[PDB]
RNA sequence: AUACUGCACAGC
DNA sequence: GCTGTGCAGT
């Protein structure tokens, strides 16, 4: 069993300070696409306190955050607000006009409590009539802040789901919402939890949630990535496809089936994929070739359509083993496509094997040892930089088998994998442990689970990130 | 490293009935012989490492339908469900093998002993604790990596009162004995493990 | 639903 | 083995 480590890859901004950090090579560097000053308008939601409180945040955060750091200070910069010192080149507004309210008469409504689905969808409504007022206004926003009240909190906690109606009814739209709760803008009053009842949730220090809310910020409204993923030793276009399939809420065990590229540097496109039939656990909606096919046809129109040429690589991977239709569907609509590499790998959050134990400090983040046939891929670890492990315990690896094997070994596919992990979008911080086609089959179900019927499904990940 | 090299016997007794596997080990329970828990459960066949003429009864099947083969082509086989099926008759064999001093779950399927020390011989430091109430237990699992089978260990701890009465709530005090290693709990337990494995149809590697 | 890591329970 | 829910610490 041969070893080896690995060391995270660079990420460029500017083609300056190739730097690992997202938040320090945000501070002292250029960011992509850059511009002498830029504007992005805001749009809050809410009862007066929410959209107050709002305000005092967003004029309070360009003074500056405190950068003390207890555990290793480069974890995150102080950060100096949006001034001279822009992390993101930039000066955020919100305009007067865009801010919306709802009087208490409506919260009451809502709060009569017939049952927990006519408030739900009563709110629903009522927020998505006040978003089209916003629209259909002339200040229209570039972002939507949600920053919903502490008693439609509870309305909502009281239990379908909101949050994927909000977002079904807001694809519609042509700004992407960021909801945002009330404890998140300086609220002294906690959040009161589900299960636990009289418990209040906790939450970050504040420069570091101020770094995420911004960045979070600044991708929805300002359409343009901030880190790229430059790519190895010899990589061209590729296709890195992830595979997910959800259950509906309405009772129904169609386990129907997704799909999701991120193709270039971390651009992501969701499609709806083919319906679903012949799952007793779910291992084959991809049946035969009558949903493969066209299913990766439809992959390779998407493609089309933005790149005006073909992928070279496509790297085709899941977390359930296939089966011989599928493959054969697969390799069928690749050769017609002309595909030259090609990979198969169904990943597993599972394999209880836990190994490298050895070292006074713990294991680093990426580390490879390859069982003869399959790796074991350590993608969460500690680093000498980062000093310490501040995570918990043992952190869980992934074993990467090739089923329906192709022209590639596990020595690649491994360290694609370790550059592919820190591309994230909803997070600046550092150790993730699972890639973004993977951890976004979860956050695509939730809000793919309510569309229903045959409508403009669309394409674009940022409804729901 | 914490993977557990099997070695495989030479020879597997095989045959073909149209039992049940539940008045079947009713039969074997209410019999008048030796009793043995590494007969397969019948997915349609009967695969062993046992010769079934000197066994109880052995009237789960006839005698002039008995073959016995080599475990090579057998354990070389693709076609994963006979996988699922050899992992089965794995499984029961280590549940009948080491079955004297230990217990098998229902839920969480380990292998809890059943206050001993349980010295054993080692070059290192002697750390041996409680085993027999915070016991020692682990979940093996068969996997067939390149030519070699495989068993996986896992340790894990099993509760009880007073070694009869299950527990009630102590799952989140097991958890909390779970977050702690720190390079000593785990390696410690894996070594203990191997020493007691190494001392019978199955044999037991090093682990690496 | 600012997040990430980790842990527990249920279903097939 | 893989889909659903719920917390705790940084
Ligand atoms: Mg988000």
């Amino acid at each position: 069993f041969e070893t080896r480590i690995f060391d995270e890859p660079e990420l460029e901004f500017g083609d300056h300070h190739h730097h690992q950090d997202p938040r320090l090579g945000l501070s002292e560097a250029g960011p992509l696409q850059t511009f002498l000053g830029d504007v992005i308008k805001i749009g809050v939601v809410g009862n007066s306190k929410t959209i107050e409180d709002t305000r005092k945040f967003i004029e309070t955060v360009s003074s500056g955050v405190e950068g003390k750091g207890e555990k290793h200070p480069n974890m995150h910069p102080p950060f100096p607000g949006l001034g001279n010192q822009s992390p993101y080149r930039c000066r955020f507004e919100i305009e007067d006009g865009a801010t919306a309210a709802l009087t208490k008469s409506k919260l009451d409504k809502i709060g009569k409590e017939p049952d927990h689905y006519r408030a739900v969808e009563m709110a629903v409504d009522e927020i998505i009539g006040e978003l089209q007022a916003m629209d259909d206004g002339g200040s229209r926003p570039d972002v939507a802040i949600i920053a919903l009240p502490v008693k439609l909190l509870e309305r909502v906690w009281n239990a379908p789901n909101f949050r994927g109606m909000l977002k079904a009814k807001a694809m519609g739209l042509s700004f992407p919402i960021q909801i945002v709760w009330e404890d998140v803008i300086d609220d002294k009053v906690t959040i009161p939890q589900k299960v636990k009842e009289s418990s209040s949730r906790k939450i970050q220090d504040i420069a570091g949630r101020t770094w995420n809310l911004m960045t979070s910020l600044y991708y929805k409204g300002s359409g343009r990535i901030p880190w790229r993923r430059m790519p190895l030793e010899g990589e061209f276009s590729a296709c890195y496809v992830g595979i997910s399939f959800y259950r509906e809420a309405d009772g129904q065990q169609l386990f129907t089936s997704a799909a999701q590229m991120f193709d270039e540097r971390g651009r992501g496109f969701v499609l709806k994929g083919r319906r679903a039939r012949t799952e007793s656990r779910g291992r084959h909606p991809y049946m035969a070739r009558e949903d493969a096919k066209k299913i990766i046809e439809d992959v390779l129109a998407a493609y089309k359509l933005h790149h005006k040429t073909l992928p070279a690589r496509v790297f085709i991977l899941k977390t359930s083993r296939f089966k011989d239709e599928e493959a054969d569907g697969i390799i069928a609509a690749l050769d017609e496509a002309g595909t030259e590499l090609r990979d198969l790998v169904w990943v597993q959050e599972s394999y209880t094997a836990r190994i490298l134990r050895d070292g006074n400090y713990p294991v680093l983040r990426g580390t490879f040892v390859d069982l003869h046939g399959k790796g074991l891929l350590y993608t969460s670890g500690s680093m000498p930089y980062y000093g310490t492990y501040p995570g918990k315990y043992d952190p869980n690896p992934l074993l990467l088998c090739p089923h329906h094997t192709s022209e590639s070994t596990v020595a690649q596919l491994a360290e694609e994998i370790f550059s592919l992990t820190k591309v994230n979008w909803n997070s600046t911080q550092m150790n993730q442990r699972l890639p973004i086609p993977i951890r976004a089959a979860r956050k695509v179900g939730e809000v793919l689970k309510y569309v229903g019927e045959g409508e403009v499904i669309s394409a674009d990940y940022r409804k729901y990130i | 490293i914490n993977m557990l090299p099997l070695t495989l016997p030479n020879e597997m007794y095989i045959a073909s009935t149209t039992y049940e596997p539940r008045k079947a080990i009713a039969v074997i329970l209410n019999g008048d012989g030796p009793k043995r828990f590494d007969w397969v459960i019948n997915g349609g066949t009967f695969w062993s490492f046992h010769d079934p003429r000197t066994s109880a009864c052995s009237e789960i099947v006839d005698i002039d339908q008995v073959e016995a083969i080599n475990t090579k082509e057998l354990a070389l086989h693709d076609d994963i469900d006979e996988q699922n099926r050899f992992s089965h008759l794995l499984r029961q064999t280590l549940r009948y093998q080491t079955d004297s001093d230990l217990g098998w779950d229902k839920d969480h399927k380990a292998l809890y002993f059943r206050s001993r020390n349980f010295a054993y011989t080692s070059s290192k430091k002697k750390t041996d604790a409680n085993v027999v109430v915070r016991h020692h237990a682990f979940s093996p699992r068969f996997e067939l990596m390149a030519d070699q089978w495989y068993l996986i260990i896992t340790p894990t701890y099993y509760y009880t009162t007073n070694g009869y009465a299950p527990h009630q709530f102590a799952a989140p005090l097991l958890a909390g004995k779970k977050r702690l290693d720190k390079s000593a709990a785990l390696r410690g337990q894996v070594i203990m493990w191997h020493r007691f494995l190494t001392q019978a149809y199955l044999m037991f590697g090093e682990p690496p």
